[PDB]
């Protein structure tokens, strides 16, 4: 332990007399109040040590505080009785309970899968909603983003899914998930929190909570603690570990303020030049295990800033991430159920859960007809918004109909209904019976003849 | 020249309809689009010159001991 | 080996670790860091104290942890065993690394060797006689690793010539068991199998010359609108998640080439896992019987959770192993995904190194490396007796921001490039077919693609010319008919835009999970060309009879639909019968005539 | 000789403790692997110096390593015999012959020309081009700057310009890589050898494999060649250079790696003399009957003018030569953009006695007839399809016509000003007499025929 401090500048420390220290290692900082707060090691060199102070270094002393060094690098007490109970962004238990008892210390920094040792994402799963399913697919053990804007009922539409994840899957053991918010507001955290009630997942998942009033280095800390403990519950627990993480956004601001604080030299947008590797750390943690039970299923929630689909956050999320779901602000003041753009919105691998023995050979194909006419819909309302209704071909108005059906019955379904996946190729199959017989020309004939009633 | 007036009108409302959500939401997209990497652009420039000033204010600092 | 030639750690931050008391340490040389060993590349110094790069995770290391410096370069083993073998940033084993580890994670400061020292093979003396004088690049013998590729070339060790002395004769032996011994000027020296040569050097060979053999593309928008030749420089830019991995591997699949180099940077870990998974299952149906397209091409992996350095570590590495495959006499590829992550760790690492940025981020040495790497490859003679002509393509995946073009790696990227592949979000976002800009791609070796294309005397100017030329009218009729409409056209104006959706849709779209249009041969998209003009200028001579638009297009149906219907096809037996319909078109001309 | 030194910070080495140093001096290295590079002192401080090396800092141990200055700045052997040879960016010949005889060794560098003894040059120079020698006039001795896009066949039209240059006496050419790609070598080699004009010329080749940061001396050594070319042989001179763009990325990274104030786009403070040096490579002589001309050519970054090399090179240089990227994307030949290019030589060269008394008046009347088509198109694209009326009809059918036909020459045909004013003429038929304000009185009444 040295109590032996030098210089204080903004929000960070710098301290000397002292030897041998760790990147990233667990410090101890005890201020001049008593205070007591955690901190990370950033740099070392020579005799003397630079590290940021997660607490802030408003109020406290020079030489009246003392550092108590590990020596150890970032440690996070993981166990098997996090499920059920839930725990704060500085690993502090937020559910009132008792001290926890950890069954293992483990770097919360995560361990990067091997790529002899990375299995491709396999299987299917079923989300409840129609546009997840023969839209976009979403593969059991891949990694897919949500992208959703500010005002939106992205909460809404996350506890949708939440809730109806599990209960759709059982139509394809429980599935189990984990909630993780950093820097995000009360209300949200209310609506999140009364989510996982009415889920009643609570008790077969846990719970990451970082308040906006808490600090920005333990929100940035909360999304790796989470990642550990979804890393420990899909190899050590040897389960299916969902991965529900939100306020992403929040998180890349304070990242961004923290490289700025620095003064570091920063990237595109005034953000960090390893922004994408920093988001890539947890973004290709995600993944299936050869001869290991269990896969990681990442789907993350982030928000584009003033709605621009074309901002750096959602940009880099796509360099990161494969494939997203995207949510436009445009049909989200339709007043239909909720907006998702199946035009931006695409899976990395829809293949995978498509063709005979998984479900039918008969989705891919009803998948691209379907986008096709969606698209051929869209240009032709464009075209008719434009010149006119009388200057558009049949084929225009057909497609602009058919776009209309599949946006107020096949996109609007509700919170609570959670749709069949056989339900959902029904509903296409009644979709695609809308549009002529010679307007999709990305379906094959035994498909039209099976289909057409 | 009432039918001939009916035509022109027609056009003209084909031009009131290309001026409203055509060339008014290109020239919008084109200035913000324009705006952004100007913004940018001055943004990286500034950075430089703070990279500059700090680099020289550093060395400044090493020459004072 | 004892010499302990050894700096100490300074300064930490990060990535990068300044080591000082070490002078004998060079710029970029290798040394081993740390308590662990870890492999890194000295970049700056400073004093007695030099800054070094660490490719790997500098997490855990500790003030006072020695280092150890090498005194060489970057190298890496060059020969047999590297086919079929999945190597890490520090070109070693992943296979081996994860049985030996024992874990499905990545330690870190573990050393293992790059090709397996316990593995057997057949080698034979390739024609060469003992006595003979022989110098570097020339064919010591020759091993078969696999059933398709046959005799991999032993090569000479660099900087070194002069006469066979002792040959042992031909037999089954390692990669570590020296197979020859020569005497020169440098007195004795020992030859084997496997030779190794330095990464930052690419595998030099005898002369530039001039390519007039064009590479099959195997798609039809790369084989007609941008052209990529063998020795050809190709750029691939696309946005994220615009199918630029699929658009790779699809390359590397349909690819006429030799072998293949995939290089996976800062990409995601279930592509390399897909990649994988489905390289076994897919098998050569040419000749070399029994053969797999996991023994036809090599993968390097540097994961985006991986370090930053890894990405062009494992770059330069694809390189020197492209150049490697082209001094086989070989015509190969390099595959490399999402360069623009490189291109993002050199300015993290300038911008760690305290140096200042020039644009996004990035440092002014850039469009250097760039140029450097895109004029590595190319299509030469190789070293040796055998004077055989080798080959290597260059094909680079581009990430940039929002897919804007203004982003530096765009632009250094299309500066040394001679050919550009654009990719576009609007008809991926539609799940339609390959997206690219006929507006916007070009390529400056057509013309010499051209002349190769003439070699079957097919025509590709005159109808790449025709059908370029309908699609820039058919813009512009595009543009006419959202500003006016489409009843302000003409006859001809229609025609052009029902030829431009029918080249659209018939031709441009093809679908990459069909048995069919997966892959179009030459000869299949050459007809189809040539129908489609056919057919366009039959209308054109039928419009200038005096016949409506719509008339015209109502008994030309059948010829539509047949058109439409030559996207499926068959295998290359059974060719004709498409050839065939052409005259079903020239007799509904006839139909239309009464 | 010191075998001492205290650091290195990239391409950029520092020594300490050494004495009687040169300021931009010419140094021998020799390396620990027994490889010999060239390098120049960038700067001296004290008892410690500063050189950076032109081959590269790369692959070099500090201790086994030994930098021999001689102790006097660069100074190139210029001679006689370096026609229809080849050097390297070293200046090793890479036409794999032997060492040449010098003639004479002095700075590569140059010297400046007396303000009192310069020559403005009314010399005429025939392009061969419709679009050329027509629209900006080319003279021998003026500078005309080169400007192309990524992509661009830029290299097509500078051999053909080349290749159409060469009353008794020819034209040398001097060419300078900086840079310059494998490709594009090889195509130059192949026009170059195509023409036959070879023999008649020279040039120090650096290629992307080789170094670009020895590149930057290349340029100088050819315009010093230019300049024993003028103020020696007494011959007429053409100089160019090749990917400047890659130059004065170079010239940023050096001025980048000095941690100095970088300008726009990372380009150093002093570039402004530096490009100017660039650009004083040409011009004449009093009492010489030789005429230097520098013939410079870049790549502007993104396909923008804007950028701070162009508008250098633009606002340095007089006149300067812009091509499009859609007409060059149109198919048509090569795609020169009459509104942004111009010539201030084309002043005294036009008139009687060069070329014709309806030079100056055509040429106004065609860059005035360009830009009302132009405006013309920009409402036909406004606008409907009717072409605005009368006027703006007949100022695009004529746009398009001269697009068609006086824009594109073709790269294989050489043609001469009174060709090109007979094709004018008959262009300008379509449009009426009275249609015409730049024509004067006599111009208008010039032909009728």
């Amino acid at each position: 332990n040295y109590n032996t401090v030098s210089g204080v500048n903004g929000p960070l420390v710098i301290l000397e007399k002292v030897k041998f220290p760790r990147y990233n290692e667990i410090v101890n900082l005890t201020l001049p109040d008593g205070t007591v707060r955690q901190g990370q090691v950033l740099e070392i060199r020579g005799d003397r040590a630079i590290v940021q102070v997660f607490e802030g270094t408003s109020g406290i002393d020079v030489k009246k505080t003392t550092v108590e060094f590990t020596g150890e690098s970032l440690r996070i007490p993981v166990s098997e009785d996090m499920l059920g109970r839930i725990f704060d962004g500085s690993g502090r238990p937020i559910d009132n309970g008792p001290k926890v008892f950890a069954e293992d210390y483990l770097d919360i920094n995560g361990s990067p899968i091997n790529p002899y040792a990375r299995i491709y994402p396999e299987e299917m799963i079923s989300t409840g909603v129609s546009a997840i399913d023969t839209m976009n697919s979403i593969a059991r053990g891949q990694k897919i983003p949500i992208f959703s804007a500010s005002g939106l009922p992205h909460n809404e539409i996350a506890a949708q899914i939440c809730r109806q994840a599990g209960l759709v899957r059982p139509t394809k053991e429980n599935f189990s998930i984990v909630f993780a918010a950093m820097g995000v507001n009360l209300e949200t955290a209310r609506f999140f929190k009364q989510d996982f009630e009415e889920n009643g997942s609570l008790e077969r998942t846990s719970l990451f909570l970082n308040l906006a009033n808490d600090p920005t280095i333990e929100r940035i800390i909360t999304p790796r603690l989470a990642l550990t403990t979804a890393e420990y519950l899909a190899y050590q627990t040897e389960r299916h570990v969902l991965t529900i993480l939100t306020d992403m956004s929040s998180y890349a601001d304070a990242l961004r303020e923290v490289s700025a604080a620095r003064e570091e030299v920063p990237g595109r947008r005034g953000y960090p030049g390893y922004m994408y590797t920093d988001l890539s750390t947890i973004y290709e943690r995600a993944g299936r295990v050869e001869g290991r039970n269990g896969s990681i299923t990442q789907i993350p929630i982030l928000t584009m800033p003033n709605d621009d689909i074309t901002h750096p956050i959602p940009d880099l999320t796509g360099y990161i991430t494969e494939g997203q779901i995207f949510v436009d602000r445009q049909l989200h003041n339709k007043g239909i159920y909720p907006p998702i753009n199946v035009l931006p919105s695409l899976s990395r691998l829809m293949k995978s859960a498509i063709g005979e023995g998984m479900t039918r050979k008969d989705h891919g194909d009803v998948s691209n007809q379907l986008y096709a006419k969606y698209a051929i819909g869209k240009d032709a309302a464009a075209m008719k918004a434009v010149v006119g209704e009388e200057a558009l071909s049949i084929e225009d108005k057909l497609s602009l109909e058919f776009l209309e059906k599949f946006e107020k019955t096949f996109i609007t379904q509700g919170a609570y209904e959670d749709r069949t996946v056989f339900e959902s190729l029904d509903q296409a199959w009644s979709l695609l019976r809308i549009y002529p017989k010679e307007m999709l020309n990305r379906i094959s004939p035994k498909i039209l003849d099976e289909f057409y009633d | 020249a009432f039918i001939i007036l009916d035509e022109v009108i027609k056009v003209t409302n084909r031009r009131v309809n290309a001026i409203e959500h055509v060339i008014i939401p290109r020239t919008e997209n084109t200035i913000a689009y324009i705006n952004s990497e100007l913004d940018e652009l001055d943004r990286e420039e500034f950075y430089r010159l703070k990279k500059v000033q700090e680099k020289k204010q550093n060395e400044t600092a090493k020459l004072d001991a | 080996h004892a010499e302990s030639e050894y700096g100490a750690i300074y300064s930490v931050s990060g990535p990068v670790v300044i080591a000082e008391n070490m002078i004998g340490c060079a710029m970029y040389e290798l040394v081993k860091v740390g308590h662990d060993n870890l492999v890194g590349e000295v970049i700056r110094i400073d004093g007695d104290k030099a800054t070094i790069q660490v490719y790997e995770e500098t997490a855990g290391l500790t003030v006072g942890d020695p280092v150890l410096r090498t005194g060489k370069p970057l190298s890496v083993e060059l020969g047999p065993g590297l086919m079929e073998t999945i190597y890490d940033g520090i070109q070693r084993p992943l296979k081996a690394i994860k049985e030996e580890s024992q874990s499905i994670y990545i330690p870190r400061g573990i050393d293992t060797p790059a090709l397996d020292r316990t593995i057997k093979w057949q080698f034979t003396p390739g024609k060469f006689q003992v006595g003979d004088h022989i110098s570097g690049g020339d064919i010591y013998g020759s091993v078969f690793e696999n059933s398709l590729i046959s005799s991999h070339k032993i090569l000479l060790p660099p900087r070194s010539r002069g006469t066979i002395t002792w040959i042992a004769p031909a037999g089954e032996y390692t990669l570590d068991e020296k197979i020859l011994e020569v005497e020169f000027d440098g007195k004795k020296s020992d030859f084997t199998l496997y030779h190794t040569w330095p990464v930052r050097v690419p595998r030099p060979v005898t002369e530039k010359l001039s390519a007039d053999y064009p590479l099959l593309t195997g798609q039809r928008v790369l084989d007609a609108l941008f052209p990529c030749v063998q020795g050809g420089t190709t750029c691939i830019p696309g946005a994220f998640g615009c199918g630029k991995t699929v658009i790779s591997q699809s390359l590397s699949k349909y690819s006429n080439s030799d072998a293949i180099i995939y290089v996976g940077c800062g990409e995601r870990g279930n592509e390399m896992a897909e990649v994988l998974m489905e390289f076994p299952e897919l098998y050569t149906e040419m000749s070399g019987t029994k053969e797999p397209i996991m023994k036809r091409t090599t993968l390097v992996a540097n994961t985006s959770n991986m370090p930053v350095a890894a990405r062009e570590a494992s770059i330069y590495t694809g390189i020197t192993l492209a150049e490697y495959f082209r001094d086989q006499g070989k015509n190969v590829s390099m595959i490399a995904d999402s360069s623009s992550r490189w291109a993002e760790a050199l300015r993290e690492i300038s911008g760690r190194l305290g140096e200042m940025p020039a644009d996004q981020g990035f440092p002014a040495y850039l469009g250097a490396k760039l140029a450097s790497f895109y004029e590595r490859a190319g299509k030469a003679v190789a070293l040796g007796s055998p004077d055989r002509t080798g080959s290597v393509s260059i094909v680079a995946a581009v990430s940039p921001a929002g897919g804007d073009f203004s982003d530096p790696v765009t632009t250094a990227t299309l500066g040394i490039t001679q050919v550009f592949w654009g990719l576009d979000k609007k008809l991926a976002q539609r799940k339609h077919f390959p997206s690219i800009n006929t507006s916007v791609s070009y390529s400056k070796y057509t013309n010499v693609l051209n002349k190769f294309y003439d070699s079957n005397y097919p025509e590709f100017p005159v109808l790449r010319d025709r059908m370029k030329e309908i699609l820039s009218n058919a813009e512009e009729l595009e543009q006419v008919v959202q500003l006016v409409g489409k009843s302000a056209l003409s006859d001809s104006d229609k025609i052009t835009l029902d030829v431009a959706t029918l080249i659209k849709e018939d031709f441009l779209q093809q679908n990459g999970y069909s048995t069919y249009d997966a892959f179009c041969p030459i000869w299949k998209t050459f007809d189809m060309m040539r129908a489609f003009i056919s057919y366009h200028d039959e209308a054109q001579k039928a419009v200038a009879n005096g016949a409506n638009w719509s008339k015209l297009a109502d008994s030309t149906g059948d010829v539509k639909h047949a058109v439409s219907s030559s996207k499926f096809f068959e295998p290359s037996r059974g060719e004709k019968e498409v050839h065939g319909e052409f005259e079903k078109l020239l007799s509904t001309m006839q139909e239309r005539f009464a």
